[PDB]
């Protein structure tokens, strides 16, 4: 297992992200070596209305 | 022939005795403008191949209209110019000649 | 009953009550202390 | 015609493809995402630019982007 | 009170144009009155309006107002001691009240942010807690000073979402 | 004193030359 | 639709009630040609009492243009 | 469209119908200027909008001061 | 494909009418042209600058020629106060006999237009007296325009075409423009004023014929080179001096009297000559600052590089900005536009209050027209400056190179700037509108004494500092201290005479209406700046659209997704800010025009009474002064203001037509055009004629622009018609 | 003589003749096929 454990709050570092500099719960991290394995869930919705998306290991901080 | 009439009866000089001459010169000027419009349309419009043919509603294959070509539209424009000037002159003649014109 | 109270606690009803009361107090102050261009001293 | 680009943040949810009204987008096999598929835009000439794909893309920021460019007949969506 | 002339403005109490304003309005009132017989209610209402105009003009005379060439009072807001009631004291009252409103709002939004479903409580206001925070916001300037000194008034730069630029 | 006709026509001919030069500049720009 | 009709009936009740306790309909009846109809009187609070115009009949109020006085006279 | 219908109605009635007979012919509100001025946009701007606005813009200090305030507010 | 988008293949292959529109629109956007190198970009820009300079000079020569040929310049010079200037003869075939008989003003024998541009006063002040002088000037400027057209043609040839590095030579360009384009030009103008304009003002005509024989001063250049420069100020013009005559005419050519010439109510020509001389000296000195070819002077790159705040509050300082400015044509264009717009505002604000032209203050319509002209030009130029800065941020800004400098810092705290602009705009608008509505209500309720009339004591205190003795602060020039004592040797008597006079507009008296309108102006400037700075800083991306820099400066939207992104581009921010710019400039010029109309009727009390509430502006200014304008033509004939009435209604028409393009949007119109295409295709005798380009609705950006253009055109034409017609109907 | 002649010639020249030729010419160029 790599990346943040499930349930932890991670600070988003992707500049273009709607939740940039915001904190979101980690739902799951894909261990099959995908490009964006970190699934982060967000209390607040973006302009598209979604509350989650995928991030890489260097696009999150905990 | 017809386009002269509005200038005769509603132009600036409609009240004056020279109403007819003014209206006919206005009609001739408009004929010249429309000749210019026709010449430029003929120069620009027919530049494409138009590979698709034409048929009648009965299904008979027919040749394209020679009018629908650059040189054909040029000949049509020349006919327009001659006809328009002759018609304007005829309208002048009839306004000066016709018994019940007023 | 209680749900109706909750309904009253909704944003529109509460805004209407709060601004009704506020307009009332401001009108009463302008009735009892009318025509106040500046704070007197 | 317009330009449609697919970025590696795509999760292969197919919503861009299903939203396209001119069949510009298609799903292709891809190892990068969990779902195992990325979108592509082969028939870019047919892109009218309606940006339904961008509206239907869940990923933040969008994995499909449409950049309006040279306007052709098909891009202008003209029946004449 | 008697105020010194300032910025080429004479006091309204000793201003002839202020007296003309009063006179004109009162005469208009009389004209309006004349058509009504004194026994009828509009006559008494108009007489009360005339009284109100007289006492307003008198109060504006005594309140140390400076009038202009036009004849209407003019406010001095540069901070002058003789005209502090024009802007400073009502300005202080507004700053106190507006800061109370804002601090009650900030306190409620921060308290509701800890609820299980903050957005539902955003539209259905918890009236008891709301009123508790509203009355606690009486000491807004103090509590704001505490927040400023402790650094919790302002969120740090890193926590705030920003554009990618 | 009104301008003489020779003055008006000389200035107008200078304008015509200026207009020719403007056309030369426009053609050169269009290249 | 029932609720809308209840609202309309509230509005009519208001108009008739104002035409009864806040109007000069009885004065206007004797002199309809010279008395201006009026069925709204404002409270004298912030100098808005000036809106109570000289509509006639020993009365002051906002002159009305709904024609309600004419309707009542015709009724 | 309604803005034009009601403007036509108001001007035509003030000019050619409404008025007061005094035994020496009709004295219309605007004096019958519609027939000779309502054929030009300038005529509507001047003899209807500009001319008839004097009542609403000079309404301050009277009972129609509310109408003047609403005029500005609606603008 | 077609040949008209010669610079755009992508538009050449476009099969619709959008091709024609966008080839017109993107013609001057050289940077986005196919196969466009930087060298071709710079050469074409250089030759276009040559071209429109020649256009400027042909416009000036045309004005001179028309005034010389069809004008009444001599007669106007004889009686400047009782002769209306003539602009040009009218030959309109559509005129009726009343129009021909009503437009014949001045001493013309033909219908004419009354020159409201002030060119008569300007040309009279500079020494031109006769139609021959104006004709000679027009011919000379015709030759100059031909010379510049030939120069553009020549520097477009490959031998004479300069490389990019010639344009990038900043130091040499600024040295030569400061010393020569500014400094030497000012010196030459001084030589003109001393040799020609001042002697012509004192009666003696000094043309090229008698040039080189009449000394401009009774002493020669002996006082100059012997250092006795005070001889040139020995005997100024007398107060009782009549312009253009020798009565009370002095001999001093250069001086600093200050104030205004009493008979013309304009600046003393000796003052303005001494002024241009001092500018010439300062700018010739200034143009030796930078290092070009001689081992001395500054290097601008290193100037910027060494100015970094030691504490790091500014970040890396200005490090990297030299290349940013020099390589970015849009940065340079935004700076030049910003400065030019500020200057145009300064000219508007200084020509009304300090008229530099003889008999300009007495001609009120020209003053109003010039103020409105320069303020509207300034507002548009400002909008352009900010738009081009947004364009710089998109096309020309390099975040990697500008890392850490003030510009990247602007990107970093842009949200704070935009939010505080929003705060100041909201505060100003809430309180200004509230005070205006309060005053409206109090006037409405018959109690105008209860209005919140804030006395603008700060501006009045400045005026008191500057010599005005109305308010009684008496601090700096109105009081008796060191500053006034130092001033009272040369300039201050004339300045105090000018500023304390009720006739001129040097520093007008200020009231609560002036307070409220200046705060309205502040609202307008703060809001327009909000919109424009928001457009510039969010040009490269925002939270709604992070990758906005990849879509160029002007794009319609990013679709209805993500809630909707209409008017999201920086171009759209400009488009929105032009409305606020027009609104603000209209507020300023409405204030100017009403205050000056009250001054010119002699009753300033009208403005001071009715400017505190909006109904007073609507009634006593707009409705009141529109009476004679709308009566330009009527069923009882017409008068000389019928053209301005027609233009007034014309501008109303354009404004409304603009509203059509602004409110209704593309997709209704596209379907309507589709039905029209079907109709034309299926109409007998009309299907013989077929369009070459497929007819389509205007694109979103195109139509936004078209509507904005109509809005602005109708705005400007309506107000121009109003400000000219009312002022000419009341004052000529 | 210039004053009595040149306006009556140049106003139609610039407001009817030059516009006609310019619009016609520009039309012919814009609609001119690339090849
Ligand atoms: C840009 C300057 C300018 C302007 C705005 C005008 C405006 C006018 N002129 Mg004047 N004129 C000018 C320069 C100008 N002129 C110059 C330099 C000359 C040469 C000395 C003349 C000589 C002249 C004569 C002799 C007459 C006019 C007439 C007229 C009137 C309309 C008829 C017309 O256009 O014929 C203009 C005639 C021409 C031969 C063209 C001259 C224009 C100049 C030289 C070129 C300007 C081009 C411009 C900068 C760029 C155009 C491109 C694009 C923006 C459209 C009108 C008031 C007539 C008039 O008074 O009618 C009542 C008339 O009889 N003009
Ligand atoms: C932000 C702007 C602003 C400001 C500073 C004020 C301030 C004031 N108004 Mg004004 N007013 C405003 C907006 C504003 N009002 C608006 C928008 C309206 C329209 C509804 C009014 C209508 C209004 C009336 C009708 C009256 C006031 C009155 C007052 C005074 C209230 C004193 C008090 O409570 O005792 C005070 C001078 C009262 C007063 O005493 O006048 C001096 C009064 O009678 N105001
Ligand atoms: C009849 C009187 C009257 C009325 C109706 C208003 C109405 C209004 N004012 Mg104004 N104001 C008035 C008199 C009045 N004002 C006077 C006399 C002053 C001088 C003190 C001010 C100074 C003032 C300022 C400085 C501001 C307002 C703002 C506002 C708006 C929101 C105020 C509020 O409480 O929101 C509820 C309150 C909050 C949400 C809390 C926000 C912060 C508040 C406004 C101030 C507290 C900060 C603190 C004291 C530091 C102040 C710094 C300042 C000096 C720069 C509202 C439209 C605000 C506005 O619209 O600007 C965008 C604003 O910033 N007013
Ligand atoms: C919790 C209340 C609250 C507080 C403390 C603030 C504070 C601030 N706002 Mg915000 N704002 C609020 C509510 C609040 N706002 C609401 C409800 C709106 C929607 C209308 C806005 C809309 C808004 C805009 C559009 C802007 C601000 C700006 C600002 C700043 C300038 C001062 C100011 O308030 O003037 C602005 C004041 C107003 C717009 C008046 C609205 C405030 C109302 C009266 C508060 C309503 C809530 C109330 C307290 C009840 C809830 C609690 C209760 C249940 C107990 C400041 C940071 C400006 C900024 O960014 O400055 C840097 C700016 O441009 N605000
Ligand atoms: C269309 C419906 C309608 C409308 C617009 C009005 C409007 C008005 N009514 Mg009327 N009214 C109505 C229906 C209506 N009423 C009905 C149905 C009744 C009978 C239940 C009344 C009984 C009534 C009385 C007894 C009085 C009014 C008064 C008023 C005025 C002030 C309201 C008030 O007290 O502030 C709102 C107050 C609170 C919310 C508390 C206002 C002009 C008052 C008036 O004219 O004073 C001079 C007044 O005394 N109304
Ligand atoms: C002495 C040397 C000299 C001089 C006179 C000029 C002059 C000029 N250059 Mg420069 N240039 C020089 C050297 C010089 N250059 C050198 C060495 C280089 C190489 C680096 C360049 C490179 C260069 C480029 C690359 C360009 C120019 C351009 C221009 C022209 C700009 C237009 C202009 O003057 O606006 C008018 C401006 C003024 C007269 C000064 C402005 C003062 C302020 C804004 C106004 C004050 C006005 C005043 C109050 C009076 C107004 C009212 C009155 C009319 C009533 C101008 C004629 C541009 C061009 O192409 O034009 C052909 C251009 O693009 N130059
Ligand atoms: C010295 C000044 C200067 C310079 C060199 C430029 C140069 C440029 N600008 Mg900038 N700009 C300026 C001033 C300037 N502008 C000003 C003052 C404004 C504010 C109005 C703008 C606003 C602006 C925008 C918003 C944009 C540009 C763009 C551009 C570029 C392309 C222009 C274009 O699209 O083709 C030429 C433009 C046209 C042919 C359109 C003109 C249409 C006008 C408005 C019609 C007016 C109608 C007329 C007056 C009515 C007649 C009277 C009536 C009675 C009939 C080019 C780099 C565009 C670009 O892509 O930048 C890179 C762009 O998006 N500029
Ligand atoms: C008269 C017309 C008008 C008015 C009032 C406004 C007002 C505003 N615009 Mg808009 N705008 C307009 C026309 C107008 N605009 C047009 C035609 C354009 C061109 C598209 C724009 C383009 C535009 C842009 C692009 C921007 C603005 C911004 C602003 C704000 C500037 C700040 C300010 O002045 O705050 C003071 C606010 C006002 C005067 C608004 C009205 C507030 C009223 C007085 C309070 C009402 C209270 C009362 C109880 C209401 C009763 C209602 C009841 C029935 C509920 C403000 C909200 C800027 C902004 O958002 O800055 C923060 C901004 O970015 N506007
Ligand atoms: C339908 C009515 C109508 C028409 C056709 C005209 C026509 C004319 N008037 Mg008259 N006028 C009218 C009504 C009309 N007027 C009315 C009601 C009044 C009020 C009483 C006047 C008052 C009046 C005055 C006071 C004057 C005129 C003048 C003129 C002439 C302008 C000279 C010219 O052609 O310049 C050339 C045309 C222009 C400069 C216009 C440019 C506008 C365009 C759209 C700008 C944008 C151009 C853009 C680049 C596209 C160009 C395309 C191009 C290639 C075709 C012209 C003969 C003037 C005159 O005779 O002077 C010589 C003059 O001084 N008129
Ligand atoms: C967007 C952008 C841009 C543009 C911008 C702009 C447009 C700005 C503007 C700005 C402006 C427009 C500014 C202005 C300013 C001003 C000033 C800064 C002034 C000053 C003054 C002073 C300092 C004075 C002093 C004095 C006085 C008080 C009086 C008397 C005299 C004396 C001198 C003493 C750019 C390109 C850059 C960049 C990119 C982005
Ligand atoms: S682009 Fe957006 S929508 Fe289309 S597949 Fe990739 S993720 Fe799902």
């Amino acid at each position: 297992q790599v990346g943040p454990p499930r349930g932890t709050m991670v600070k988003i570092l992707r500049p273009e992200s709607y939740w940039f500099n915001d904190y979101g719960k980690v739902i799951s991290v894909d261990q099959t070596g995908v490009r964006y394995p970190v699934v982060v869930r967000f209390e607040k919705v973006n302009y598209a209305g979604v509350s989650t998306n995928n991030y890489a290991l260097d696009e999150v901080e905990y | 022939f017809f386009v002269t009439g509005p200038f005769i009866k509603l132009g600036p000089l409609r009240s004056t005795d020279a109403a007819e001459l003014a209206g006919c010169l206005s009609g001739a000027g408009l004929v010249l403008i429309l000749t210019a419009c026709l010449s430029i349309y003929g120069a620009t419009a027919f530049q494409r191949e138009e590979v698709v043919g034409l048929k009648t509603l009965s299904g008979r294959t027919i040749a394209k209209d020679p009018l629908q070509s650059s040189e054909g539209w040029a000949s049509f424009t020349s006919g327009w110019l001659v006809g328009g000037l002759s018609g304007v002159a005829w309208s002048y003649v009839l306004t000066q000649v016709l018994p019940y014109y007023s | 009953m209680k749900n109706f109270q909750i309904y009253l606690s909704t944003a529109p009803v509460l805004a209407a009550v709060w601004f009704t009361v506020l307009a009332g107090i401001l009108i009463e102050l302008n009735r009892f202390f009318p025509d106040a261009l500046s704070f007197p001293l | 015609s317009h330009a449609v680009k697919i970025y590696d943040t795509c999760i292969g949810c197919t919503q861009c493809v299903r939203a396209c009204p001119t069949d510009v987008l298609e799903m292709v096999p891809w190892d990068g995402c969990k779902a195992g598929q990325i979108a592509s835009a082969p028939r870019t000439e047919d892109c009218v630019g309606c940006k339904r794909c961008e509206a239907a893309c869940p990923t933040d920021f969008l994995s499909v982007r449409v950049y309006l460019g040279s306007e052709t007949t098909r891009s202008m969506g003209l029946a004449y | 009170r008697d105020v010194q002339p300032y910025a080429g403005l004479t006091p309204c109490k000793t201003s002839k144009a202020f007296a003309k304003r009063e006179k004109t309005e009162l005469k208009a009132l009389e004209k309006r009155l004349k058509k009504y017989d004194p026994e009828s209610a509009p006559a008494l209402a108009l007489q009360a309006t005339m009284e109100k105009t007289k006492t307003r003009f008198a109060n504006y005379g005594e309140s140390g107002l400076l009038c202009g060439k036009d004849g209407l009072p003019h406010l001095i807001v540069d901070g002058n001691l003789e005209h502090l009631g024009e802007f400073a004291i009502p300005g202080l009252g507004f700053l106190y009240v507006a800061g109370w409103i804002g601090y009650a709002g900030r306190s409620y939004i921060q308290e509701n942010k800890t609820a299980s479903k903050p957005t539902e409580g955003e539209i259905i206001i918890d009236v008891p807690k709301a009123l508790g925070l509203m009355f606690q916001a009486g000491a807004w300037p103090l509590l704001a000073g505490l927040e400023l000194k402790n650094g919790t008034l302002t969120a740090p730069e890193s926590e705030i979402t920003v554009s990618p630029r | 004193m009104p301008l003489s006709d020779t003055q008006v026509f000389t200035a107008l001919f200078v304008a015509l030359i200026t207009g020719i030069l403007s056309l030369r500049l426009g053609t050169q720009l269009y290249k | 639709h029932f609720g809308q009709l209840g609202v309309i009936f509230i509005w009519l009740s208001g108009m008739y009630f104002h035409g009864a306790r806040f109007s000069n309909y009885e004065a206007w009846l004797s002199d309809p040609t010279h008395i201006k109809p009026s069925a709204q009187v404002v409270w004298p609070i912030v100098g808005q009492e000036i809106l109570n115009g000289d509509v006639g009949g020993g009365f002051q109020g906002v002159q009305i243009t709904s024609g309600f006085f004419q309707l009542w006279r015709g009724s | 469209s309604i803005s034009i219908v009601i403007f036509h109605f108001s001007w035509k009635m003030q000019s050619d119908v409404w008025g007061s007979v005094t035994g020496n012919g009709v004295s219309h509100i605007t004096g019958g200027n519609f027939a000779q001025s309502a054929n030009t946009i300038n005529g509507w701007l001047r003899d209807f909008l500009w001319a008839q606005s004097s009542q609403v813009i000079q309404s301050y200090g009277s009972a129609l001061s509310a109408y003047g305030l609403i005029f500005l507010g609606a603008h | 494909a077609t040949k008209f988008p010669k610079f755009s293949q992508g538009l050449a292959s476009d099969p619709t009418t959008r091709r024609i529109w966008f080839g017109i629109a993107t013609a001057h956007d050289f940077e986005t042209h196919d196969g466009m190198t930087e060298e071709k970009l710079y050469q074409k820009i250089f030759a276009s600058h040559f071209g429109q300079l020649a256009i400027i000079f042909l416009w000036t020569s045309g004005n001179l020629f028309h005034v010389a040929w069809q004008g009444n310049f001599e007669k106007w010079g004889e009686d400047p106060l009782h002769v209306r200037p003539i602009a040009h003869t009218i030959w309109d075939p559509h005129f009726g006999q009343p129009a021909v008989e009503a437009f014949t003003r001045g001493g013309a024998s033909a219908p004419v237009n009354i020159a409201y541009s002030g060119v008569y006063q300007w040309w009279y002040t500079i020494g031109m007296r006769t139609n021959v002088d104006l004709y000679n000037g027009s011919l000379f400027l015709l030759f100059v325009a031909g010379l510049f057209l030939f120069a553009g043609w020549l520097h477009l040839q490959p031998t004479f075409a300069p490389a990019v590095s010639w344009f990038k030579n900043a130091e040499s360009r600024l040295n030569h423009h400061l010393s020569g384009l500014f400094g030497v030009s000012s010196l030459a103008w001084t030589g003109h004023l001393v040799h020609v304009a001042i002697p012509a003002s004192r009666g003696e005509t000094v043309r090229w014929d008698n040039f080189l024989t009449t000394l401009p001063h009774p002493a020669g250049l002996a006082p100059f080179f012997t250092g006795q420069w005070a001889v040139y100020a020995q005997n100024p013009d007398t107060a009782g001096h009549i312009f253009g005559t020798s009565e009370g005419a002095g001999t001093a050519i250069l001086t600093f009297l200050g104030g205004f010439h009493p008979q013309t109510q304009s600046l003393w020509l000796t003052d303005m000559a001494h002024h241009h001389l001092a500018i010439a000296v300062v700018f010739i000195i200034a143009g030796h600052q930078y290092r070009t070819n001689f081992g001395i002077g500054h290097s601008m790159k290193e100037i910027l590089e060494a100015h970094t705040a030691p504490s790091g509050r500014l970040g890396a300082g200005h490090t990297g900005l030299f290349d940013t400015v020099n390589n970015s044509l849009h940065f340079q264009l935004g700076l030049a536009l910003a400065s030019v717009g500020v200057l145009c505002s300064l000219t508007a604000q200084h020509m009304y209050s300090m008229p530099p032209y003889a008999f300009l203050a007495q001609d009120f319509t020209t003053q109003a027209a010039l103020y409105s002209h320069h303020q509207y030009i300034a507002g548009f130029i400002m909008c352009g400056a900010f738009a081009h800065g947004a364009i710089f941020f998109i096309r020309d800004y390099d975040p990697e190179a500008n890392k850490g400098n003030v510009l990247a810092r602007m990107l970093e705290h842009k949200e704070a700037i935009i939010s505080h602009l929003s705060w100041v705009s909201l505060f100003l608008g809430f309180h200004t509108l509230g005070l205006y509505v309060h005053n409206d209500v109090m006037q409405a309720f018959g109690t105008p004494e209860k209005q919140i009339l804030i006395e603008p004591v700060f501006a009045q205190w400045i005026q008191a500092a500057q010599g005005k003795a109305l308010y009684g602060f008496d601090i700096l020039l109105s009081g008796d201290n060191a500053a006034t004592a130092a001033g009272n040797s040369i300039y201050l008597p004339g300045w105090l005479a000018g500023i304390n006079s009720s006739t001129n507009s040097l520093f007008l008296p200020i009231g609560p209406g002036d307070f409220l309108v200046h705060h309205a102006i502040a609202l307008g400037l703060h809001t327009t700046t909000l919109i424009l700075v928001k457009g510039a800083l969010d040009a490269r991306g925002s939270k709604l659209m992070p990758d906005k820099k990849d879509f160029g400066y002007s794009f319609p939207c990013d679709g209805p997704g993500r809630g909707g992104t209409c008017d999201i581009s920086a171009w759209d921010a400009f488009y929105l800010a032009v409305f606020w710019e027009l609104n603000t400039v209209s507020w300023t010029v409405f204030y100017f025009h009403w205050k000056h109309l009250a001054l010119w009727q002699g009753n300033s009390a009208q403005f001071d009474e009715s400017s505190t509430y909006i109904m007073g502006w609507l009634r006593d200014y707009l409705w009141l002064n529109s009476s004679q304008l709308i009566n330009g033509y009527n069923p009882f004939g017409m008068n000389s203001l019928s053209v301005w009435a027609w233009m007034f209604l014309f501008g109303h028409l354009i404004y409304a037509t603009g509203f059509m393009f602004l409110i209704s949007w593309r997709g209704y119109w596209q379907e309507l055009i589709e039905t029209l295409v079907w109709a034309h295709e299926r109409t007998p005798l009309a299907n013989f004629v077929k369009w070459n380009d497929k007819p389509v609705a205007l694109s979103i950006v195109q139509a936004r622009l078209v509507g904005l253009t109509h809005f602005a055109v109708g705005f400007v034409l309506t107000y121009a018609a109003f400000v000219i017609a009312s002022t000419s109907g009341k004052f000529g | 003589m210039a004053a009595s002649l040149l306006p009556s010639i140049f106003v139609p020249l610039v407001g009817l003749v030059f516009p006609a030729v310019a619009m016609a010419s520009l039309f012919l160029y814009i609609e001119k096929e690339q090849v």
